[PDB]
């Protein structure tokens, strides 16, 4: 349900709770809810799950496929700007609250967001999920521009750790992703 | 020679004379001039008739309230054309309301007449367009060949024997840009009366004229407007 | 004979037909050489390059195609077909990536290549893409491989390739060296390699005329030499 | 061209479709009492060749067995239809498909392309077989879209050499293993003089299911087999 | 000689004649050359009046394609403006996809798969246009691109199309073609269109310079000739 | 080059006068891509000419004087890379060979006479490769008939 990503200045650090729920009853208590497209690419999901899951798979077709026909690593505008398309076209159909974050060659660390209408921003930070209402609260109070990677991910630590406090349909564990020009670090946090 | 006859072929020589027919059989139709001034687009054909007593075939047709072409070779095509030209003029005329500039329609008609000039089925099209228009820079005086490379120019003229109005064009293209409607005009029947044999003198029934203005609607004349434009006039240097 | 003048894509009398057996040559006017080899855990290409301009450039003129990040190919014949016969390997490596979950072996993009090129083959009215294609690329339990694509769509492959003009002397000079039976150490490969092109063609030369494409059970990613490592090896093979 | 017909005679383009299979690698294919043998010849042209990759002998279910003379190119083609035509019978029906109704849809996909009129025919005559209901059989089919029913056959090179030499070797009675060496036998009558364990491929059926033979046992057999 | 028909038949010696004499049509166009600088692309077209009928601004073969691309054709006028049209619909559809400009190379790739494409098959014939791509970009530098009748499609510093193809990329060649802004290559491009035929076969022919680098900031647009007016004051002193 | 051979001839010309056959070792490359290089005509040859010559001083000096059989399969080694990076069809550049294995011949007829049978005889067997394997030429072999001649 709630995911969260924010970037800095070396990268980008995304986080997301798991804990997808059907109703009253947990069906599954943990889940893979961030997904790799591209090796520096990721995006989070929210929403129905069908939509997000077929949706990020033809997305992680034409992506590669036009990647590869680059010969060039791909840019993470390019993937919301694919992401946009396919949200925009199905909106009578899809329930999308897909989240773009990656580290770009060209371009740093960048954050997109598109929910669930199929529009496309840039932020410096987003939430997303139905239990992240509370932790968009004070997102703008404890928010500090321009922290480390450290800082980042004590941040969305506590951050995902009241939002799965908070909501009854959030909680679970804690997933981390930190993407930066050196490599793809994932961890799983309880705390 | 057994290569000669499709569009499709290109000859050992590159020429493909599909093409070199159609220009051809435009170099039969009636002879007509165009012309303007800086504000003023006349554009003067020639009719001719089956017979004595049967009634001439018309060259000038309307198009817009502002467009007006002359014709040389098919009327099937013409009139095809005709239609097409009509329809992608109201189809801007509905969606912008405004009029059309003059050289995206004649970029539409390369663009049209394109195709049958490429695939196999359709013939090239034997047709003779002198366009006269207003955009918002003043007259325009466009023509078109079978093959489609559509040219601008300030003077010309096609048809049947249409070069000696090349050379009146050429002795008197610096004197055209200065003048009003009516000596216009009467430069234009003083190409007409040398796009004929020197035998028979332009009368009345054979003669066209269609004025554009930059605030002067397009409009066709025939016999009673163009017994104003017939006298002004001397014989031919006997 | 014909006789039947060869028009379309039909049998001739006993009993070949010969629209596919002049495609053969479309190779050949080419004017380019391949060589593929395959001993050991690596797998090696090598190519040359017919650049005679100073105006013209010298990255855009490469022949070696990374289709996906784990196969790599090579290209002779007219450029066109190549280029085209490219993309479609991409799009349809892209299409098992997309379909099945996984990433293509090499054999089963060859088979449907080959299947690609045989029903331009089959129904008549389109030219049969007159190039041949030579693919390298390791799999997991068995190895590397190497194959080769025909423009009639007969695949196959095997340890020594080599496909382009002069490479019936080629495969003359790889029956003559793959008869003996040492291991291939990946620098007897790169070195068999260049001294097959070097005898072959003969010409001994700098090393900014040939190509090569490398993969390696170490890193399975293709790769494409720099011109340091090319003149290493072309001194380290100089006695 | 395959609109008309002769002035007397027949379909020229599927007499040189069936030279041309007549020109191809011989084979040779023998039904037994309980059992089927496939054999086909195989030779690569240089030693560079890997015997691992292109396979003749191909199962279509997994109690039938099918090869060929002619092209592999086409003979993929057809073996793919041939491979979703059983699926979709066993989709209709949840039973594996009979060779009779495989060689009677095999054959309508091959007449379909002899008709007209700008496909050319294939050049891939096939041998069909399987087991199936206790009694096994064997179908050869042609490029021009008929069938027949064997007891011993062959096609390629030396077919009619291969021939005169199985009505002579075989019978009516034997059992598989006999049937591989009279199989072995005819095909080493006109095949080149050095066979190995590679050279041939050899595929059989018995009643419980097709079997695909390995170099190991084939190269075990065919260490001079008489 | 035997077998020259169709486009999809091949010889008895295994190519297309119907390519070949579509290449050859170029060869009797007007001339028309390019060359880069290490900060822009400059084209140049040999164009010529037919006696006294044109009025010296219609039918320009310098096209506008990108905002940031254009075309320098010859050949076949028509069929170069069908391929512009479907070079603008590419560089459309890849503007609404992918939200940045076309790189050269995809353009080019596409393009020359629309050229292979018509020369494939056997309804159609193959076009009977050569022209030249140019490009910039802050993270790319200067692209110039060819692309055959054939459909073969890649890179250069300088090239020629025309009649005088080897005739002019005999003194292209010896241009000091990197150390040069382009606004030296404009007069380099005069004095290369001015020396070939003067005078000899034809009466009378007319200049036009194409112009993109990074002093248009990533724009193409013609020069402003006129605008320091470099071939002839140039030209007249480039005959001696 | 020309110039690029003209360089490293007109420095060498005391470089190993007096000053030891190192400065060959630091010339080794020079001459190796003097000839990779390899003018099409005469301009590269005399270049390689020049340089096979002071080579020759060069065996005057350690393979005519010091006679280590060691030095001259050094500089037969040197040779030989050299045309490890060259072609010589007679490709108008082989002065670098013919005449410079006619000087060596010679002094094999200085060798035999002087240095001990088996020295001379190891150069011999070299320059076996030279011309045997270098487009063997009918002096160069009539060299080699007493040569053979002195092997009897």
């Amino acid at each position: 349900t709630t995911i969260m990503a924010v970037q800095f200045d070396g990268g980008v650090v995304l986080g997301a709770d798991s804990r997808t729920t059907t109703g009253s009853y947990i069906a599954n208590r943990v889940t893979d809810k961030l997904t790799p497209i591209h090796d520096r690419i990721f995006c989070c999901r929210s929403g129905s799950a069908a939509d997000t899951q077929a949706v990020a798979d033809a997305v992680t077709y034409q992506l590669g496929f036009h990647s590869i026909e680059l010969n060039e690593p791909p840019l993470v505008h390019t993937a919301a700007s694919l992401f946009k398309e396919m949200c925009y076209r199905y909106r009578e159909d899809l329930m999308a609250g897909i989240i773009i974050a990656g580290w770009d060659p060209q371009e740093g660390g960048q954050v997109y967001s598109v929910p669930m209408g199929g529009m496309m921003v840039r932020q410096s930070f987003a939430i997303g999920g139905s239990g992240s209402s509370y932790i968009y609260g004070y997102v703008d109070a404890t928010y500090r521009e321009g922290m480390t990677k450290e800082e980042c991910l004590q941040f969305t630590a506590n951050a995902l750790a009241l939002a799965m406090e908070r909501d009854g349909s959030s909680g679970g564990v804690i997933r981390l992703a930190a993407i930066a020009e050196s490599g793809v670090e994932r961890q799983v946090l309880l705390g | 020679n057994q290569y000669d006859n499709d569009v499709t072929v290109w000859s050992p020589q590159g020429r493909i004379h599909q093409i070199e027919y159609a220009m051809e059989a435009v170099k039969q139709g009636s002879a007509t001039v165009g012309l303007k001034s800086k504000t003023h687009a006349v554009l003067v054909a020639l009719k001719r008739a089956q017979s004595e007593l049967a009634a001439h075939q018309k060259k000038i047709l309307h198009v817009d309230n502002h467009i007006g072409i002359s014709i040389a070779g098919l009327t099937a095509d013409a009139r095809l054309l005709c239609n097409f030209m009509r329809q992608e003029c109201l189809d801007s005329r509905f969606v912008f309301d405004r009029p059309l500039p003059v050289s995206r329609l004649v970029s539409l008609i390369g663009s049209k007449t394109q195709i049958p000039t490429q695939r196999y089925g359709r013939r090239p099209y034997g047709v003779g367009l002198l366009i006269a228009g207003y955009d918002d820079m003043g007259p325009h005086i466009f023509q078109t060949c079978p093959s489609a490379n559509y040219f601008d120019c300030r003077a010309m003229s096609i048809g049947a024997r249409s070069q000696s109005a090349r050379t009146y064009l050429e002795r008197h293209m610096s004197e055209f840009m200065e003048c009003n409607l009516n000596e216009l005009v009467k430069h234009g029947l003083r190409a007409l009366r040398e796009t004929l044999p020197a035998e028979q003198d332009l009368t009345t029934k054979n003669v066209s004229i269609g004025i554009v203005g930059k605030d002067l609607e397009f409009t066709i004349y025939d016999d009673d407007d163009v017994s104003p434009f017939l006298e002004g006039l001397e014989e031919r240097p006997q | 004979s014909a006789g039947f003048d060869r028009h379309i894509t039909i049998f001739s009398p006993e009993g070949r037909l010969y629209q596919v057996e002049y495609a053969f040559k479309a190779i050949n006017q080419g004017g380019l050489t391949s060589v593929a080899v395959r001993g050991k855990d690596c797998a090696v290409i090598v190519t040359q390059k017919k650049v005679p301009d100073k105006l013209l450039d010298s990255s855009t003129v490469t022949h070696l195609f990374k289709i996906t990040e784990n196969i790599g190919c090579v290209m002779t014949g007219m450029t066109a077909d190549s280029r085209s016969q490219v993309q479609r390997a991409r799009y349809e490596a892209a299409n098992w990536k997309y379909k099945y979950g996984y990433e293509i072996p090499v054999d089963m993009l060859c088979k449907r290549i080959a299947d690609i090129s045989q029903v331009y083959t089959q129904n008549a009215e389109m030219r049969p893409l007159g190039c041949c294609m030579i693919l390298i690329g390791i799999d997991e339990e068995q190895g590397p491989q190497v194959y080769k694509c025909d423009p009639a769509g007969y695949y196959c492959g095997f340890k020594a390739t080599a496909a382009g003009v002069k490479q019936t002397e080629s495969t003359s000079f790889l029956e003559k060296k793959v008869k003996k039976k040492f291991d291939w150490t990946f620098e007897q490969t790169v070195e068999t390699a260049i001294t097959c092109l070097s005898t072959v063609l003969s010409i001994d030369f700098k090393p900014s005329e040939i190509e090569v494409g490398v993969v390696t059970v170490e890193n399975p990613k293709f790769r494409i030499l720099t011109e340091a490592e090319i003149d290493a090896h072309l001194v380290a093979l100089a006695e | 061209s395959l609109t008309t017909f002769s002035p007397s005679g027949k379909l020229v383009q599927i007499e040189y479709a069936l030279a041309a299979v007549a020109g191809g690698a011989p084979s040779v294919g023998i039904k037994a009492a309980n059992g089927v043998v496939l054999a086909t010849e195989k030779k690569q042209k240089s030693i560079l060749y890997d015997e691992r990759s292109v396979h003749k002998v191909e199962p279509i279910t997994k109690h039938i067995g099918l090869v060929y003379s002619g092209m592999g190119p086409d003979y993929r083609v057809l073996v793919h239809r041939a491979r979703k035509l059983a699926q979709q019978y066993y989709l209709v029906y949840q039973e594996p498909i009979p060779t009779a109704q495989l060689v009677q849809r095999v054959a309508s996909v091959m007449q379909e392309y002899t008709q007209s009129g700008g496909v050319r025919p294939f050049g891939v005559s096939l041998l069909i077989c399987g087991w199936n209901e206790g009694r096994p059989y064997l179908f050869q089919s042609d490029p021009s879209g008929a069938y027949f029913a064997w007891k011993a056959t062959a096609m390629g090179k030396n077919y009619v050499n291969g021939k005169t030499f199985l009505e002579k070797r075989y019978n009516e009675d034997l059992e598989l293993e006999d049937a591989i060496h009279t199989a072995i036998l005819t095909l080493k009558e006109s095949f080149e003089g050095q066979m190995t364990e590679d050279n041939i491929e050899v595929g059989i059926c018995n009643e419980a299911g097709f079997r695909r033979l390995t170099p190991t046992e084939v190269k075990d057999y065919l260490a001079a087999i008489a | 000689t035997g077998y020259d028909l169709s486009a999809s038949t091949f010889s008895p010696d295994g190519r297309v004649f119907q390519v070949e004499y579509a290449m050859k049509a170029v060869e009797n166009s007007s001339t028309a050359i390019g060359i880069r600088c290490k900060d822009g692309v400059v084209f140049g077209v040999e164009k010529l009046v037919l006696s006294k009928l044109y009025e010296e601004g219609s039918n320009k073969r310098l096209f506008n394609v990108d905002r940031h691309v254009g075309m320098a054709v010859a050949g076949l006028l028509a069929d170069a403006r069908s391929l512009a049209d479907i070079a603008r619909e590419e560089a459309s559809n890849f503007r609404s996809n992918f939200g940045y400009n076309i790189p050269l190379k995809h353009l080019a790739d596409r393009v020359a798969m629309y050229v292979h494409a018509y020369t494939l098959y056997s309804a159609v014939r193959p076009f009977g246009c050569s022209f030249m791509l140019g490009s910039y970009s802050v993270n790319d530098g200067a692209q110039l691109y060819m692309i055959d009748p054939s459909g073969v499609s890649y890179g250069y510093w300088g090239c020629a199309i025309g009649k005088a193809r080897q005739a002019a990329k005999t003194e292209i060649e010896k241009l000091q073609m990197k150390e040069m802004t382009c606004r030296d290559i404009v007069k380099e491009v005069a004095k290369i269109i001015y020396i070939v035929h003067d005078e000899v076969k034809d009466k009378a022919f007319e200049l036009e310079l194409s112009w993109v680098g990074e002093l248009t900031n990533g724009r193409h647009e013609i020069v402003p000739k006129d605008i320091r007016e470099e071939a002839e004051k140039y030209a007249k002193e480039s005959l001696k | 080059m020309a110039d690029g051979g003209s360089e490293r001839a007109d420095g060498r010309i005391v470089k190993m006068e007096v000053d030891y056959s190192a400065t060959v070792d630091q010339r080794l490359p020079e001459c190796a891509k003097l000839a990779k290089e390899g003018r099409l005509q005469e301009v590269i040859e005399t270049l390689l000419s020049l340089e096979k010559q002071t080579r020759t001083a060069s065996d005057m000096v350690s393979t005519s004087r010091i006679l280590v059989a060691v030095v001259k399969m050094c500089y037969e080694a040197k040779e030989w890379d050299l045309l490890n990076e060259n072609i010589m069809l007679l490709s108008k550049r082989r002065s670098q060979l013919k005449q410079a294995v006619a000087k060596m011949v010679q002094q094999c007829c200085t060798y035999v006479e002087e240095i001990t049978d088996l020295p001379i005889k190891l150069r011999l067997i070299d320059t076996l490769r030279m011309v045997t394997e270098g487009k063997i030429y009918v002096e160069i072999e009539r060299a080699r008939l007493t040569k053979t001649l002195a092997t009897i």
